[PDB]
Parts: structure tokens; sequence; C-alpha cells
């Protein structure tokens, strides 16, 4: 997203844009035909009834007939802690079920309790700022990252790009972290700034919430 | 008009508040991050009350509270360097209340 | 003004309303005319550009009595202390002399150390908010008592009786508040004080700049 590359069109058909008054503000992941998964802080201080959930999008600055738009029917949290940024996950049930096609597909999750060690290669993605120098991204961006444990907490999955200044940025909150084809992270927060090259980006650890997620979507 | 929103804010340092009535300007219908807004709050603190980064780092507490148009409030700890990776609308901020206590 | 009443229109013809603009910000204050070419206010009301309205009652209406004058010079006290809000005084040299009449005329300043005794009843006026939730379009005023210095010494650690005045009874909800900064503390038709600062709750007492402590600088600055 900072220092990444354009995704191939609809390469990640589980990717979702959350929008208010036309503006993308957070990402999300389609986890069932009628359930989207994002970060809790993304909806902590907004009018949820005005949130538009956009699936099948690639370039947010152009008109795309592939897109499917939904409203948020209800939300489910799992003890979000705004002070310490713990449990930063929310599930938004849609006002309907998405049509599953070449542009809109359901993501797949890891098993409960799965912890990823140092060095696992993952892909982050989102429509956030391109570094604030190019502004917000029009085309969905992706970035190759590696899981790290240093300068981080057990309550997060943290990623770094070694050797260059790259990482997630503002607007990427709620977007998935994909490792081995499974959604292991939801973008949560950065330290000091985007793409510092010194601190890892921190994601909500999806695998620690899987039990909870299932009790909502199954 | 329609170019800037004028967000009222107050600053209290050590229980003392100057009695002017002041507003922070944001581009209307724009988006900003907690880094952008935190940096604006820190610049206001320094320019208006001479509060330095070193004074924030060494304060007993240093926060600011966002009142949102939907009525919810969020407290931001100026002593922290962690920022959620989201964007929010400039039109959604109703008030900002900055409070620094050295002890 | 908290706990006050709407002023009788044009009964306080020295009052000035200040609109202050800087890049990406604005402020509102009070002030008072002390000569045809000068308005006294608080230093913390300074900004890049300052518009002065005299002769106003409802500052949200274009009243025929209003005179709008820009500040040619905005002279903060050279030792104004933004940290402690000390030496909180500013002179505005107006771009032109006011048209002096029944609605616009200066207010007298005190003598060298003109006595201001505790218990004296003074009037503070302004267009500041009347609560956390409401402001006002019209000039409002409240009567407040000068306190003994002890009443401010514990709660305001940088309060200096040599340069500041302690005003207001802690058990009343009568005080100056946000937007009243720079307005005068008027005692016996003499501007003894300038609204400066207080508690963020608006509960009294509050701190006024003591005008008599800065008469030399004032005179030097106006001549």
């Amino acid at each position: 997203i900072v220092g990444g590359r354009r995704a191939r069109p609809h390469a990640w058909p589980f990717m979702v844009s959350l929008q208010l008054r036309g503006g993308h503000f957070c990402g999300a992941t389609l986890i069932a035909p009628n359930f989207v998964m994002s970060a809790a802080h993304c909806v902590a201080n907004v009018n949820v009834r005005a949130v538009r959930v956009v699936l099948g999008a690639h370039n947010l600055s152009r008109r795309e007939p592939t897109r499917q738009v939904f409203a948020v029917q209800r939300i489910f949290e799992n003890g979000y802690d705004p002070v310490n940024l713990l449990n930063d996950i929310v599930i938004l049930q849609l006002n309907g079920s998405a049509t599953i096609n070449a542009n809109v597909q359901v993501a797949q999750l890891p098993a409960q309790g799965r912890r990823l060690g140092n060095g696992v290669q993952c892909l982050a993605m989102g429509w956030g700022l391109l570094g604030r120098n190019r502004g917000i991204a029009s085309v969905l961006q992706e970035l190759n990252v590696t899981v790290v444990t240093s300068l981080c907490r057990r309550s997060n999955v943290c990623t770094l790009v070694r050797g260059r200044q790259a990482g997630v940025c503002f607007g990427d909150s709620g977007s998935p972290l994909v490792c081995n084809g499974l959604i292991h992270g939801i973008a949560s927060f950065v330290r000091g700034g985007c793409a510092s090259g010194l601190y890892p980006d921190a994601f909500a650890p999806v695998a620690q919430f899987v039990n909870w997620i299932d009790s909502i979507i199954q | 008009a329609k170019e800037m929103q004028n967000v009222p804010y107050t600053i209290a340092v050590d229980g003392i508040m100057a009695f002017n009535q002041s507003y922070l300007n944001l581009p209307k219908d724009s988006q900003l991050s907690y880094l952008d807004l935190g940096n604006k709050v820190k610049a206001l603190l320094y320019d208006e009350r001479g509060v330095t980064p070193e004074k924030i780092r060494n304060a007993k507490s240093a926060v600011y509270t966002i009142t949102w148009k939907d009525g919810s409030k969020k407290e931001v700890d100026l002593k922290k360097d962690s920022y959620t990776a989201n964007l929010f609308d400039s039109n959604s901020i109703k008030q900002i209340d900055i409070n620094v206590k050295t002890k | 003004i908290i706990g006050g009443r709407e002023s009788r229109p044009h009964s306080r013809p020295y009052m000035a309303y200040l609109q202050i603009q800087s890049p990406a910000g604005q402020s509102r204050c009070g002030g008072f005319l002390v000569r045809e070419d000068f308005v006294l206010t608080a230093a913390h009301c300074w900004g890049s550009n300052i518009n002065v309205t005299l002769g106003a009652h409802n500052i949200q209406r274009r009243e025929n009595t209003q005179q709008h004058i820009t500040a040619r010079r905005a002279i903060r006290h050279p030792q104004y202390n933004q940290r402690t809000i000390q030496n909180d005084i500013m002179l505005l040299q107006l771009s032109r002399r006011v048209r002096r009449n029944r609605n616009v005329n200066p207010v007298a300043l005190p003598r060298a150390q003109e006595g201001l005794r505790p218990g004296t009843l003074c009037t503070v006026a302004g267009w500041g908010r009347v609560s956390m939730r409401r402001g006002t379009d019209t000039l409002r005023e409240v009567q407040l008592r000068v306190q003994r210095d002890r009443q401010c010494l514990r709660i305001f650690g940088s309060y200096d009786p040599r340069r500041q005045i302690c005003v207001g009874d802690r058990r009343e909800r009568k005080a100056a508040f946000k937007g009243d900064s720079g307005g005068p503390l008027l005692c016996n038709n003499v501007a003894h004080g300038i609204v400066s600062y207080g508690k963020s709750s608006g509960v009294p007492p509050e701190v006024f700049t003591r005008v008599s402590s800065f008469l030399p600088w004032i005179r030097t600055t106006m001549r």
C-alpha cells in the first residue's frame, strides 16, 4: 500500500471496501455470503446505518458494474478494547447475501489457535494511502510482507518489509492479511507513521478469534 | 464556505484554560488520519500554550477527546505513538478538548 | 459570560469584538477601546489577521452602528508567557481612528496603582459562551467581586498578584468564559482588568490581567 504494487483485477475477490459518503475509509473481508469481517475501531465512531459495503471492486475511482453494494444489518464485537487496541475485530452482517461469481468470493480462515512464527511470507493489501504523497489509492494495492515477533505483542500478528520503507497505511485498517491462502490478519495499527522501516505493522490475530467467528457465521 | 469546516477546540494545561474561543480548520468533506489530527493537536499545544514534545512525554497525562457528530467520544493519548490505520471524515468531528497535566 | 444578562444595547460603548484568523484556524475574543486608535485585549487573542468590530450589540447582524476596523498592529507584551498565561496583554493599533459617538468611545484606564480593593463590584461584558452547550449573538454582562489574592493562589499556580487580579466567588455560577478573553473588568467606570483565564469548567474564581501593572508599557506603546 505504501511501496506496494497494483493487484491484478479481482485477484482477491474476498476483498471489501467500506465507504461513507462515497469515501473509502476501511477495508474488510467477505467471510460468508452475508458476513463481512473488519476491525472494530473502523466502526467505533461512525453511523453504521450509512456504511456501504462494496464487494467486487478494483479501481474505486472508476465506475465498475462488477460491484455489489450492501448495507450493514447488525454488528458483532468480541470485547474490543480501544485503550490498548486489543480484540480489534468486528463482524458486519449484511442486509442480504452476495452473489458468488468471478469477482465476489468468500475468504477462508485458519483454525483456532494457529500462531504463525517469524519469517512466514504473507501478502497485505488495501486501498489506503500510497504514502500520502500520491494520496489515497484508486486501484487496490498489494504488498509482500513477512511475519515478525520482535517489537510486538502476543496479542497481534505483526509484519515488516525488510530492507525498504514499505507497509500498510491509513485506509488499510480492516483489510486482510493473507498467509498460505488463509486470512490470518486484519490490519489494526501502525507505530509513529506508515512505512517507518523501524516498527512492524500490527494486525488483529484472526486465528485467535476463529471459534467466536464461527458462532456468528455458522 | 464549503471549503473549510471550523472545529471548536479547547486547551487546558495544569487546570488553566485561556478564555478565547478557538477553531481548527479542516478541508470540508476531506479525510484525515489520527496521525494528521494528532500532529495538528501537538502543533496547537506548542503554539498556543508552549507545550513541547518533551513536556508531553514527561506529563502525568496528555490526552485529547474527540466528540463525533454521532455523539460518541474517543480519548487519544498523546503520549502514545500507535495509530489505528483508518481514515475518518473531516465533517464528522464536532469538538476537540485537549487536556495536559504535568502532575 | 456565564450567569449574566443581555446588556442594554450600546450601554458599553468601549466594547470591541475581535475576529482573529490564521492559516487553518480562527478565534474570537473581546477587547476594549482605550483611545480612538487603540484597543486593549489579551495577548493570547493574537493571530495573523484581526478584525475589530466596535459599536456592536448583535455581532451576528449587520447593525448600522457597527464600525469594522482592521488591526494595523497587534502588539503582544514582549514577555507574554504562553505557558503560564502571564503578561497577558496586547495592544491593537487600529488601521484608522474610530468615529467617536454615543456607541463608540474609549474607556478610562486606572491610575499608577489605582486601588482595587477586595469586595469591589465590577462588571464584565462579552460575547463568549454562556454554557458548555450555548453561545450568544448579543453582548452579555455579569457583576463579579474582586477577591483577596489567596482565593487564586492555590488553584492557579502561576497567578501573580503583582500582575493579575482574582475575580469571582467560587460558590456562584457567574463568570467570564470562552470567547470573553480580552474584555474589560470595569470597576467604577474604569477598566482595571482584562479577562484572561480560569478553570475549564467556568467555575470561579478566574484570573484577570491587572491593567495598572502594565501602564508604563501601555503608554510607551501608544506614543
